[PDB]
C-alpha cells in the first residue's frame, strides 16, 4: 500500500 | 444555501496552510498508478478526495450539508479501510477529521 509519506 | 456556504468554508479551512502538514494526503485523488497502490480500486469502491468535494460544491451537486458531510466521511473511511491502523496516513486522517467534525458539529 502507501509508503512513508512526508511530502 | 446557508448550510452550503458553511460547508465551503469548512473545506477551505481544511485546505489552509495551518493544517497542510497532515491534510495534504487528502487534497487530490489517490494516485492508483503509484507503486504499492495496484490494489486500491479492488478495495475502495468509491474513491473520494478534497478536490473532488470542492468541484461538487462548485457545481452545486450537494443539496444540503448532510450530503457534503457524507462525502467527507467517505474520504476518511476509505483511508481507514485501505491502510493499516498504525500507518502514518491514518494518524493524519484522524487529525484532519477532528478539524472537520468539530466545525461540522457547530455550524
Amino acid at each position: 500500500g502507501k509508503a512513508g509519506k512526508d511530502s | 444555501s446557508e448550510q452550503l456556504k458553511c460547508c465551503s468554508g469548512i473545506l477551505k479551512e481544511m485546505f489552509a496552510k495551518k493544517h497542510a502538514a497532515y491534510a495534504w494526503p487528502f487534497y487530490k485523488p489517490v494516485d492508483v498508478e503509484a507503486l504499492g497502490l495496484h490494489d486500491y480500486c479492488d478495495i475502495i469502491k468509491h474513491p473520494m478526495d478534497m478536490s473532488t468535494i470542492k468541484s461538487k460544491l462548485e457545481a452545486r451537486e450537494y443539496r444540503d450539508a448532510q450530503e457534503f458531510g457524507a462525502d467527507v466521511r467517505l474520504m476518511f473511511s476509505n483511508c481507514y479501510k485501505y491502510n493499516p491502523p498504525d500507518h502514518e496516513v491514518v494518524a493524519m486522517a484522524r487529525k484532519l477529521q477532528d478539524v472537520f467534525e468539530m466545525r461540522f458539529a457547530k455550524m
